[PDB]
């Protein structure tokens, strides 16, 4: 909920992080929007 | 001459509600204004 | 008739359609 420069895996970005509803299946790390560009992630040490 | 303005009126209101097409013209413009920027957007996608 | 990592904005009309009705 605060602007951050986050690196998650090396994903280095920017933005605010927030708690997602997507259901992401086991096997990915990532998710992207219409636009091509991360817009959800798996945090690594604890899987939400 | 009332009567039959009342009922051309009539017939306005059943047009508009009937026809998804009838304001085509209005619609085109949106239409290409949202595809301009949504190619736009998605040419940061692409590596050049 | 029917924020995002572009850097992109949509600003609103000088007049809004309840001004564009009352004219």
């Amino acid at each position: 909920n605060k602007c951050v420069n986050f690196n998650f895996n090396g994903l280095t970005g920017t933005g605010v992080l927030t708690e997602s509803n997507k259901k992401f299946l086991p096997f990915q790390q990532f998710g992207r929007d219409i636009d091509d560009t991360t817009d959800a992630v798996r945090d690594p040490q604890t899987l939400e | 001459i009332a009567n039959q303005f009342n009922s051309a009126i009539g017939k306005i209101q059943d047009s508009l509600s009937s026809t998804a097409s009838a304001l085509g013209k209005l619609q085109d413009v949106v239409n290409q204004n949202a595809q301009a920027l949504n190619t736009l957007v998605k040419q940061l996608s692409s590596n050049f | 008739v029917t924020q995002k990592f572009n850097g992109l904005t949509v600003l609103p009309p000088l007049l809004t359609d309840e001004m564009i009705a009352q004219y």
